[PDB]
């Protein structure tokens, strides 16, 4: 029962070796392995379309039967490396093949990863949520039998079972040096939260990483991994075995349609100056007033541009706004607008996400008693937006943890013997009612809620809205409210209300969402004129600081710079403008001065 | 063919997605003062 | 692939026939003499240099490194075999174990073929401990570099001890006695836990089937010293974007008690797995300890040092993006070099910073921690603790002559305020979780940072009226600098201009002297630590003259300016610190004057 | 669970190669394998004692541990042949080791081959009785799977069972050329019949032969085999795997003691003239008269000298005597004298051995329904004697086969497609009373018995003994009869008889047996004087043939040649004496002329 | 440990010679007109 020859494997290995034999051709893969040898790694990367071009049949054979074809491929790779250099091949017991390129049907998402893809290559794109600790997995254990003076081996691979006795019950001692071990980490991927329906459920897919692939991933990373989707031994559980991992850019881009780009460019070139004000009016038209707040919310969505210095600095471009006001004010309604409006947002309560909370947390599995580093709500909002309601009700641990992300944009955790430093750069829109309602304009904003004044320093902007009993103002709001009440769709007969379905001038939210996404790609830079202008404005504000919100400081200066940068995005200007700084200056003056 | 015990070979085991749900009688369809049935 | 018996003879040849010319060129069998000591019970730990094996067989060294555990057993049994040869004296029966060993040998000799079970374990014919020492060729390996690939191999690493457990006796070979047949039963132990034996496998009870139930005997069994520790990556090893990673290390036998938390040690030993099952078994790893050691330019560089504005240029290089505060930047530089600790003197320079939020304070500490060769950052754990049963050192201990940057200093717990008081007093941390005042040598300089409560500082309100710290503790600091947000439209505009340039360039405006690379700065610091400038007694006359002058100013001041002998001693630290910057082993009048200038400015900051 | 290295086997394999590396030493084994390469065989022969000389320990290990040690040795042999010549080694899949030399205690007989020698080398000595047909045995079957385009193997070695379907149930078509087959034969050994106590049961041991060892044996061959004694899977059947077989000469040698040789030499030198008659009188002392018969019987035991000629003519040295005579004459008594005295004799009746009969036969086993060529009584008496009683009652097929063995001393057989030709050279001493008693001294002895007129020609001598009713003769016989009957042993009181045993001048029978055993080795040769003398006598018998027993013929001439040869052996005279021819001539005259 | 079926390994299965016999009561010792027993 000993297999002698596999002609299919023989030919398939030769076909790869011919493909790897890149000397008659441009040398791209021959150079890659040469660079790989210089790199001293043992995992070549491969574009599938090259294989398709050189042999469509072989590439189809590979994708339809990932396992055996890769084994032939790794055979060819090791042989090819040994051809170029035997001793370097002898350094490593094996080599590995990383796939890359286009996959028509096999490029899917965890939502769309069907069971049909079992045993096929698949390029799953998604977001990391959970990561396990790095552990050394034993694959091949060498044992020695002094009684027989005999060496025995065993391979586990996909296959209590750890042998310790000879068949004659001689003791066996494990040659730890000769035995083969490899670091091995497990992570979980989910669909990108922006592009996922609320009706459906999560589709979490488990990924296995080995060797160099182990720590090329962290929780809250947007990645695509190519691997072999497989079942597990026993109704069965299914996991993906990674063949190559890459962290795609989290910014991505607004592809959409060129029609959207043309409409955006047409609208932008229509009135570039009024686009900021027009968007603000159409940002939250269901709520009358708070127009400066709407301007700031727009600034938050567009945000600034991060500056990183020679000293490893990461001077943030994000903007953080806090809103305080008595209950029964549209604060909650504002957040619903932002969630519907923002390109990449995520809501959360004062409690935070269940268990994990705002930032990440370490959770044992409790199914096998296994530690897992779970990303929190804040981490998933990286390079996005987070909306926090009942921000006053934040827990004390979270009240401390918010400091790091607000300052550095990165959360760290060394607890439970588990070491991680995750990215959480996220412009945050927080809101909190005053305690006992009934805000008083005599105490600090902190004293009405309690924030320690570190958070208030951290927040770029703070806006206070009060339930003033002005009959004129209340008439304006109430008349607006009743106008929304009286409003009926053009197609309707004033009769029945909308059906109870199971599913869930003024510009559209979607088009606005498209435009801000396009604007977010824009990278407005500074102008010497505006830089001079704002510097005078800041020093003027320092002069205004003589009068006795927080005093103006260098925090406020950088807040203005991001605000002008955000307005620079709003008009799509490739540089900031005096209009941008001027709009920011009046906005800040409105915030600190009523 | 060891007798009954066998080893599964998941490589060739073909599987499909799988989901269990619970359905209940609509609130109108239940009798008065009766528990809706579940399937 | 190789007969261990053949390898056994080569090492025995090497042990019995390797020698090196000792002091006065004495041709001596270094290991052979130790073997003579070992046979006499004069030695227990037998450390083995691998480079000696490299002297005549580097191929054997690589084979040793390829599987360290195997060759360790080969070397141990070779020593077990050669001990009777080098035995010349019958030393007194040291401890029960020797006489118990001798009694065991006598009964064995009283017995002809014998089954493998009915023979003593080799690890019971012991009381000689064997270890290796890594070769000079194999460079010390960063902890993060050590992965599953290098398991089952000897390696050398360097790090900082985060924690060590107390010495405890780990069993080596459980010994039992049969209930009926009265035969001795042995059980070597590998895993950290095991199941005691019950029924005796001895031949007589085996035949008799008399229900001989083994009962353990501690005197029969053999134990060894054993403590557990977790080393941590050195600060230099970790890149700025990463964080340190721990490695459990199991010290045993003679190697125990050789380290304390915060000791910048270097360890050589075997990296092996411990099993405290998907596609193979997953098992925690550790590093079995063998050897432990507690560790401690171009001409143009010298021309740069000779520049009179050198230290000034270095001061400008401390957070150049932070516009202004250059005098403070100089003061930070003095802290980084520290004092001399001549004899002793407290060479640490603890500096406290107070001022309104938003004044680069937090940013300044971060740059210092980046620049510092060894440092810790905290907010306020800070102090040691006894976890449940191990001494876990706080960040204060982990400084260890580095610097413990402490942001949010005013909001520290008052208990910690008392703790740092001891640190500045005695450079030690006493902690008693169980009422046991365990003291740890926390030598380090403390760089504190705080803000006045209730917003910005109020000059009309006195010092400590805006800040909630003990005024005595403020006096303990070598320097105390105040920062006030005075609206100065021109200077504020200058700062605004600085910020806009950074936004438009991601770089500070071009200074008079460009900032230098942090590595170059640290190299200068390391050179400065080489120096220990002295204080000639002539300088004392001028020093005392200046001291009484400023003390008179304090008496003239309506508010006491904390002038005392503490103030004098700090001035001495600064002057010799400046002398280190000068690379001159004598403190100058210039150094004294500048220190007074900074002292005056710090006092002037209190305005 | 896959072995990597065996240090013991490594050393043992190395040591054998070192032993076979006979270059600096006397070169005997290097020359052997060079001869083996030239001779194209693949089974080296090895003296075990030389291995003891070079390595006593390894030789002890080899004898005590057979299967493992030989496998290492074959490995060393194959590499050693590959060293001298790679391509010749590559011709053969494997090579074999032949043991030889003195085996101290492992040299046993089938009686003494106890179960204690299991898995120990054994050097058995005995006689082959049952032989099975040559059959080819598969060892390594090679299969091809056109569905998978895959070739597999399956060894059997010591180990429904035949694989024909892929695990995917694809068909497998065998590859006959690629597969390995080896001829294979089974035989059975027994203790040498002369040295085999009647009380003990038969102890027959199976033997397995393979490769060139298959056909190097036949039934009725005195052979020494060296092999590994092993059990079989199931109270377990046990068989011996031959490592080398050699046919010891059936002559062997008269070991005895030098005292026996010296006593024989002194006795021979005492009186060479009367030694023939002194033996003859003391040959059958219980029997009275028939002196010529006793003289004739002695010549039969002594035997002539076989002459093998350049053309392959094989003039037999054996002598054949038939006794015809009335019942109640000491015929059956005379043969039991021969059985007690003959160095190598086998009794038999007219019917012969059960099933097999006198000559060989083919026998279905009926435990497996398997053919077995089984030796008969005639073949087992090769270079010996057979004593047939009731020879008249011999069956007709035996009356056919007797012609072959009498003519050629060689029984051929082709039944059931079993071609074989067994050596059966054996002097025969047949006895048969006349039919219906009361021989008529008028017709031929054939007319009284019915020997078909041919076997009388085949028989060299034919002696008639009739119960002549002479009162003087009866007195002589009855005097002899009562004298023996009245005898009591020297120590006895004329009281009790012998106990009921639970176990079975005048010269001792054993002394006679040892003496004639020594005499058989002597190879006396013709003298011209005797050759001239006998020619006169034979012509004289032809002259005396004028009167009219069978006529003197050329058969009679060679009969006298053997008789003179026999009497020459009696005196140990290596030259035939005129006395020898003289005594033969008168003896023949008595046979034909009363 | 396959279940009850196991593979015997004749290489190490040591054995010894084996023989059965039948013994009958003596004709003297049998009772009159009775069949001797066998063992
Ligand atoms: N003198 C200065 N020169 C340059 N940048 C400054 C200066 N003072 C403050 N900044 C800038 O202020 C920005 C935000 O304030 P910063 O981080 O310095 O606060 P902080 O003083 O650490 O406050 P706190 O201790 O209250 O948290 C920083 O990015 C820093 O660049
Ligand atoms: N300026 C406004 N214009 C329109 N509706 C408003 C306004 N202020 C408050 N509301 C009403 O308040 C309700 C939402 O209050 P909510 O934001 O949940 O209170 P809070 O956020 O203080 O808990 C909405 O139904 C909305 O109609
Ligand atoms: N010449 C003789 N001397 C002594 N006994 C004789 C002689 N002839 C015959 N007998 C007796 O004959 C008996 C054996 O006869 P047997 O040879 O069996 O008869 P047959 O061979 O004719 O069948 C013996 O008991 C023997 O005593
Ligand atoms: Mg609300
Ligand atoms: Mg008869
Ligand atoms: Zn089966
Ligand atoms: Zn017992
Ligand atoms: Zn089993």
């Amino acid at each position: 029962t000993v297999v002698l020859d596999d002609v299919e494997l023989r030919e398939a290995q030769r076909d790869y070796l011919d493909f790897l034999d890149d000397e008659e051709d441009q040398g791209i893969y021959q150079s890659k392995v040469r660079e790989l040898i210089s790199d001293n790694q043992y995992r070549l990367i491969v574009n599938v379309n090259d294989l398709r071009r050189k042999n469509e049949k072989r590439a189809n054979r590979l994708l339809n039967n990932a396992f055996e074809e890769l084994v032939a491929f790794q055979r060819a790779l090791k042989d090819f490396v040994a051809s170029i250099d035997a001793t370097y091949a002898k350094q490593y017991e094996e080599f590995y093949v990383g796939l890359e390129g286009s996959f028509g049907s096999k490029h899917v998402s965890p939502r769309t990863l069907t069971s049909c893809f079992l045993s096929c290559v698949v390029c799953v794109e998604g977001i990391v949520t959970k990561c396990s600790l790095v552990r050394p997995k034993v694959v091949r254990s060498v044992h020695y039998c002094p009684a027989t003076k005999k060496t025995i081996e065993r391979r586990y691979s996909d296959l209590s079972v750890y042998p310790t006795k000879d068949e004659e019950n001689n003791p066996l001692e494990t040659e730890y040096g000769l035995s083969v071990y490899k670091d091995h980490q497990t992570i979980t991927i989910q669909e990108m939260p922006e592009k996922a329906p609320a009706g459906q459920l999560p589709r979490s897919v488990d990924v296995i990483l080995d060797d160099d692939l182990v720590d090329k991933a962290k929780p809250g990373d947007r990645v695509q991994v190519v691997g072999t989707y497989r079942c597990l031994p026993g109704t069965f559980r299914t996991v993906l075995i990674a063949c190559n991992v890459k962290q795609m850019s989290k910014d991505a881009q607004p592809s959409f349609s060129a029609e959207d780009i043309a409409k955006i460019k047409k609208f932008s070139k229509t009135r570039s100056k009024d686009i900021f004000d027009q968007l603000a009016k159409s940002l939250a038209p269901s709520i009358h007033g708070h127009d400066y707040v709407k301007k700031a919310i727009l600034c938050l969505l567009l945000g600034g541009v991060e500056r990183d210095l020679e000293n490893g600095s990461h001077i943030r471009g994000d903007i953080n706004i806090l809103l305080i006001g008595d209950p029964s004010v549209a604060k909650s309604q504002l957040l619903r607008y932002v969630l519907c409006t923002a390109p990449r947002a995520i809501p959360t309560t004062g409690r935070g996400s269940s268990g994990v909370g705002l930032t990440a947390a370490v959770t044992t599995d409790q199914e096998t008693g296994e530690r897992r580093l779970e990303a929190g709500a804040m981490v998933l909002a990286d390079r996005g937006v987070v909306c926090i309601d009942e921000f006053d009700k934040m827990s004390d641990m979270d009240r401390t943890a918010i400091h790091e992300v607000m300052e550095q944009g990165r959360v760290t955790i060394a607890k439970a013997g588990i070491h991680a430093r995750l990215n959480a750069r996220c412009s945050v829109l927080a809101a909190a009612n005053p305690v006992y309602g009934r805000y008083d304009q005599y105490k600090t904003p902190m004293e009405n809620i309690g924030l320690q004044d570190s958070l208030l320093s951290r927040f770029d902007l703070l806006f206070i809205m009060l339930d003033q009993m002005d009959p004129e103002q209340d008439r304006e709001i109430s008349d607006h409210v009743l106008r929304m009440h009286r409003y009926r769709a053009p197609g309707e007969q004033d009769g029945d209300a909308m059906p109870l379905g199971s599913a869930v001038k003024m510009v559209s939210a979607a088009f606005m969402k498209k435009y801000i996404h396009v604007a977010k790609i824009i990278k407005p830079v500074l102008t010497q004129e505006s830089a001079t202008y704002i510097a005078e404005e800041y020093s003027r504000l320092r002069s205004q600081d003589s009068m006795s919100t927080s005093p103006v400081t260098a925090r406020t200066l950088e807040t203005l710079i991001r605000l002008a940068t955000a307005h620079a995005k709003a008009r799509m200007s490739k540089t900031v403008d005096l209009q941008d700084a001027e709009e920011a200056v009046e906005l800040v003056q409105y915030a600190y001065f009523k | 063919c060891p007798l009954d015990p066998y080893f599964i070979m998941p490589d060739k085991c073909k599987c499909v997605d799988f989901q269990t749900l619970k359905l209940q009688e609509l609130p109108d369809a239940v009798p008065h003062g009766e528990m809706p049935r579940h399937m | 692939l190789k007969d261990y018996a053949l390898e056994k003879e080569k090492v025995k040849k090497f042990l019995q026939e390797f020698y090196q010319d000792d002091e006065l060129g004495k041709k001596q069998f270094k290991y052979g003499n130790q073997l003579v000591r070992l046979a006499h019970r004069e030695q227990v730990a037998l450390y083995v240099d691998l480079d000696d094996v490299a002297e005549d067989d580097p191929e054997l060294v690589d084979s040793i490194c390829e599987n360290a555990r195997r060759y360790a057993k080969l070397f141990a049994d070779a020593v077990q075999e050669l001990l009777p040869q080098y035995k010349e004296r019958e030393v007194v029966n040291k401890d029960v174990l020797d006489v118990y060993i001798e009694h065991r040998l006598m009964m064995e000799q009283r017995s002809m073929v014998r089954s493998p079970q009915n023979q003593y374990p080799a690890e019971l014919m012991r009381r000689f401990e064997l270890y290796f020492q890594g070769p000079s060729s194999n460079k010390p390996r960063v902890i993060r570099e050590v992965r599953a690939d290098s398991v089952g191999k000897l390696v050398t690493v360097r790090g900082i001890v985060t924690r060590v457990s107390e010495v405890k006796p780990k069993m080596v070979v459980a010994t039992y006695t049969c209930d009926q047949c009265g035969a001795e039963t042995y059980q070597p132990i590998q895993s950290p836990t095991f199941m005691p034996l019950i029924m005796c496998p001895s031949q007589e009870c085996q035949t008799n089937r008399s229900g001989g139930r083994l009962y353990l005997q501690t005197r029969g069994s053999r134990f060894i010293k054993f403590q557990e520790m977790k080393m941590q990556e050195h600060s230099d090893q970790v890149p700025v974007g990463n964080i340190p990673r721990s490695i459990t290390v199991l010290v045993e036998g003679e190697n125990t008690r050789i380290a304390q938390p915060g000791d910048h040690v270097s360890v050589t030993g075997i990296f092996l797995p411990i099993l405290r099952v998907v596609q193979g078994l997953l098992s925690e790893t550790y590093l079995e300890a063998h050897r432990i050691v507690k560790m401690n330019l171009t001409r143009e560089e010298l021309r740069q040092i000779a520049e009179e504005d050198f230290y000034e240029k270095l001061a400008a290089s401390i957070a150049p993006e932070i516009y202004g505060h250059e005098d403070v930047k100089k003061a930070l530089l003095l802290l980084l070099v520290g004092g001399v600790d001549q004899s002793k003197i407290r060479g640490n320079i603890n500096i406290c910073l107070m001022g309104d939020p938003g004044v680069a304070k937090s940013q300044l500490l971060s740059y210092i921690d980046r620049l510092a060769p060894r440092s810790q950052y905290t907010t306020g754990g800070l102090t040691a603790a006894v976890l449940r049963l191990t001494l876990e050192g706080g960040a204060l201990v982990l400084a260890d002559q580095g610097v413990c940057c402490i942001d949010e200093f005013d909001k520290m717990a008052e208990a910690d305020r008392t703790a740092i008081h001891e640190v500045m007093e005695q450079q030690t941390i006493s902690i008693a979780k169980a009422g046991i005042l365990t003291t740890l040598n926390a030598r380090c300089s403390i760089l504190a940072a705080a803000n006045p409560a209730y917003g910005r500082y109020n000059p009309r309100r006195s010092l400590e009226q805006n800040i909630q710290l003990p005024a005595a503790l403020l006096s303990r600091f070598d320097l105390l600098w105040l920062i006030q947000d005075r609206p100065d439209r021109d200077n504020d505009l200058r700062l605004a201009q600085h910020i806009t340039y950074v936004h438009q360039h991601s770089r500070q405006p071009p200074s008079q002297f460009e900032p230098l690379d942090m590595k170059l700065m640290r190299r200068y610091i390391a050179m400065c630590r080489e120096k220990q400038p002295m204080v000639p007694e002539s300088l004392a006359d001028y020093i005392t003259a200046a001291y009484v002058e400023m003390r008179r100013e304090a008496w003239a001041s309506k508010d006491a300016t904390y002038t005392s002998a503490r103030t004098l001693l700090a001035i001495l630290r600064l002057s010799t610190a400046l002398a280190r910057l000068r690379m001159v082993d004598v403190v100058e009048k210039e150094d004294v004057n500048e220190a007074i200038r900074l002292m005056e400015m710090s006092k002037d900051s209190l305005l």
